């Protein structure tokens, strides 16, 4: 009998999202 | 200076085991840091940066 | 609370008899 | 903790003392302290005291 | 009399579960499963080397995979409310600590952490710093404390509960104890369905337990995958999956009877139960498998409807078995009294005038003669010649022979006008077929 | 269970008589009062949990 310890051993497609800056600055 | 940093740096460690053991977990895992050795630290700098 | 008993909680420790003594 | 319960009168006063001279009986596994305190910290919530 | 459960820790199939669960598909988790149940089987086959007969089988680790599927076991008589409450009385936890509270109401969110709704994952967390990080308990030893358990909550004791909680929480890690908390629960959600389990223990293992419906069974006959079973049908004293009906539409009902006459049947309200007799020896199983016998009596001597029907059968019958449906009877009416309001026919009380009555519409073996093959015409006529009724006590369902339309619709306007739930249909060469749905057999409601 | 000095009273010494003296002060002030003795770090075990 052996013990239980040797018996066990334990596509797609592009999607792009542009975000404009609205400050005064712009 | 170096020294009391290092006594606070310890004293941040110690928070950081206790927090730790709590069973805590953080948000991020990229904030954690490793513990703080006054030894190795040393070491590290007057290897690299010393020059 | 101070100089609490503590065998009996809730009475204080009573000191021990010194009998008559001297001035 | 056990003990206590297993009383079956009316308690007004819950105590024990601990007689020992070991300050550190857990120096070398931390996770053994951490759950000592833990203990003690449920204890004390239930109202034990201790000494 | 060696087992090989009381050689595999319970630990390791406790993180051969949390490996299924966390898995992406299904090829994952199948892989997992048959990895532990290949090293199962070596293990038995290397043990068991010697002795010929054997009764040790996969069952222990199986009716933990498979709660739901447990019947030998009672009601544990405890679920998440008893089981916070416990676990608060045992930990000595303070009552209106943050943990009682938050095991109590574990619906709420207001903890904000871990989850909101999975009471396992809280007690896992809570147990946490509480628990030891190894375990000392096998499959077998589980199994004898969860017996006591529920053997106990039958018996009206509850020391003897606490204390057999108190030690698989003192000799389980946080992870056991979570599984554990699962099990008793009756949920595991593995994310893998019994069928798959089933598929892979064995290639021919749902007709089994549709057949037999106990997991002691189907672990013990199919051990060796090459050997298989030549032929599986009803047999006696062993539950069956009933066969249910389908929602049907009652404009194309002639079509979905392959334009033939079928029956019109009226539809019963009330527990669907199946009655094995043999000789004097009876057995009632309900709809999932449970054993209500005790309630409707084993003997003729004591019972609630069997003392009374004991002597309603021709005398060439001697075994026999039926499905049918149980309802409620009241005779100062002569009226079934309609499942809802007033009465349960699962408890009904002693001292209540109403009586329990069995309508049939099926029989499936008589006197060593397996009917389940034959057509739905066939096991009608066969019934009409098993028992004489005895009004209010045991009756065969009227079925009406129909071939149009208008005649569907007359009797579903006839049965909302007695107050009935609605009309089922049945095709006269359906055969019976132990799980399935919509085979043969309609339903039809206002 | 060691004596740091040959005239001198070991920890468990010690112990045992405060023990004998709290249970001869208990029976003599208020004999309807609870008192209990443990021991850890023995050996032998007895207990309901079985540690
Ligand atoms: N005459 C009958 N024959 C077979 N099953 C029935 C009959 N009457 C009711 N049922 C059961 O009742 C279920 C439908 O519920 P309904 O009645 O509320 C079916 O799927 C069957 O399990």
């Amino acid at each position: 009998m052996s013990g239980w310890e040797s018996y066990y051993k334990t596509s797609g497609r592009d999607s792009l999202i542009f975000l404009v800056d609205a400050s005064k600055a712009m | 200076q170096v020294r009391e940093l290092a006594t606070l740096l310890h004293m941040k460690d110690l928070e950081i085991q206790d927090y730790q053991e709590s069973g805590a977990t953080l948000i991020r895992d990229r904030l954690k840091t490793e513990p703080f050795e006054e030894n190795s630290f040393l070491e590290q700098f007057m290897i690299e940066k010393l020059p | 609370c101070p100089g609490e008993s503590l065998i009996n909680p809730g009475f204080k420790s009573k000191k021990p008899a010194g009998g008559v003594d001297f001035d | 903790a056990n003990l206590f319960s297993d009383v079956q009168f009316k308690m007004s006063h819950k105590r024990i003392m601990l007689f020992t001279n070991e300050d550190n009986p857990h120096g070398n596994d931390s996770a053994k302290a951490s759950r000592a305190r833990t203990k003690a910290g449920d204890l004390r919530d239930t109202g034990i005291f201790l000494d | 009399s060696q087992t090989v459960a009381s050689h595999v820790p319970f630990a390791d199939l406790c993180s051969t579960l949390e490996r299924i669960q966390k898995s992406k598909g299904r090829a994952e988790k199948i892989r997992h499963f048959r990895e532990f149940l290949d090293s199962w089987r070596k293990f038995h086959d290397a043990l068991h080397k010697n002795h010929k007969d054997v009764t040790d089988s996969f069952y222990p680790a199986m009716r933990l995979i498979l709660p739901q599927l447990e019947r030998e076991r009672m009601a544990y008589g405890i679920k998440e409310t008893m089981l916070a409450k416990l676990y608060i009385e045992l930990l000595n936890l303070p009552r209106d600590g943050k943990d009682a509270l938050k095991l109590l109401n574990y619906r709420t969110p207001t903890g904000t952490h871990g989850d909101a709704g999975d009471f396992a994952m809280i007690a896992y967390f809570v147990l946490k710093p509480r628990c030891l990080q190894k375990g000392s308990l096998t499959i077998q030893q589980v199994n004898d404390l969860l017996d006591s358990i529920a053997s106990n909550n039958s018996a009206k004791r509850k020391d003897l509960i606490k204390k057999s909680l108190l030690q698989l929480i003192t000799q389980s890690s946080a992870l056991e104890q979570k599984w554990l908390i699962r099990m008793i629960i009756k949920d595991l959600k593995l994310g893998v369905s019994q069928q798959t389990i089933f598929s892979v223990f064995h290639n021919d293992a749902a007709e089994l337990h549709n057949v037999t419906t106990d997991l002691e069974k189907v672990c013990r006959q199919l051990h060796d995958p090459s050997v298989g079973l030549s032929d599986i049908s009803i047999t006696l004293f062993s539950a069956f999956k009933p066969m249910l009906a389908a929602i049907a539409d009652i404009e194309h009902i002639e079509k979905d009877m392959k334009h033939q006459s079928f029956y019109i049947e009226t539809k019963l309200d009330g527990e669907r139960m199946q009655m094995h007799k043999d000789g004097d020896v009876y057995k009632y199983f309900s709809r999932n498998g449970y054993n209500y016998t005790d309630q409707f009596g084993a003997s003729p001597t004591e019972g609630s409807l069997t003392p009374f029907i004991h002597n309603a059968f021709k005398a060439d019958i001697q075994i026999c078995i039926l499905d049918g449906e149980m309802m409620a009877y009241n005779p100062n009416t002569q009226t079934f009294m309609q499942k809802g309001t007033k009465f349960d026919i699962k408890r009904m009380v002693e001292d209540s005038d109403l009586q329990t009555c069995y309508c049939v519409f099926d029989v499936l073996m008589v006197n060593n003669k397996k009917l389940g093959h034959e057509t739905l015409r066939k096991r009608y006529e066969i019934l009409s010649s098993i028992f004489t009724p005895i009004p209010g006590r045991i009756e065969i369902v009227q079925k009406t022979q129909a071939h149009t339309k208008n005649e569907v619709i007359d009797a579903l306007n006839e049965a909302i006008d007695k107050r009935e739930e609605g009309i089922m249909v049945k095709q006269p060469l359906s055969i019976y077929k132990p799980d399935k749905r919509g085979e043969g057999w309609l339903k039809i409601k206002p | 269970f060691e004596s740091q000095s040959e005239d001198e009273l070991t920890p468990f010494d010690m112990s045992i008589q405060c023990i004998q003296s709290v249970y001869i002060s208990k029976i003599i002030s208020s004999d309807r009062d609870l008192l209990a003795v443990v021991f850890y770090g023995t050996e032998k075990d007895k207990n309901s949990v079985n540690f």
